[PDB]
């Protein structure tokens, strides 16, 4: 929902959405290749 | 401000919190 929302917020006010009590498919998100750049400074994609 | 939110005589209704 957040990534594929019809309107993506501008740089002026980057919207903050809080997700809780959810199963996080971080591996699936990494698997998605449409996003050009997936960079983790402080996390490990394998460990995510 | 809502870190967590969940939405969805004849009787006695007990409870323990
Ligand atoms: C949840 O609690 C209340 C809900 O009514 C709101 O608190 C406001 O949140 C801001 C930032 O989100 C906080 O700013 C604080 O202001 C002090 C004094 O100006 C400053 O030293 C800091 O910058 C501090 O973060 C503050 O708790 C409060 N705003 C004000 C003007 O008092 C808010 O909706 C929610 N967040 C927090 C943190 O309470």
């Amino acid at each position: 929902e957040v990534f594929n929302a019809t309107r993506f917020a501008s740089v002026y006010a980057w919207n903050r959405k809080r997700i809780s009590n959810c199963v996080a498919d971080y591996s699936v998100l990494y698997n998605s290749a449409s996003f050009s750049t997936f960079k983790c400074y402080g996390v490990s994609p394998t460990k995510l | 401000n809502c870190t967590f939110e969940y939405v969805s005589f004849k009787n006695l209704r007990e409870f323990v919190f």
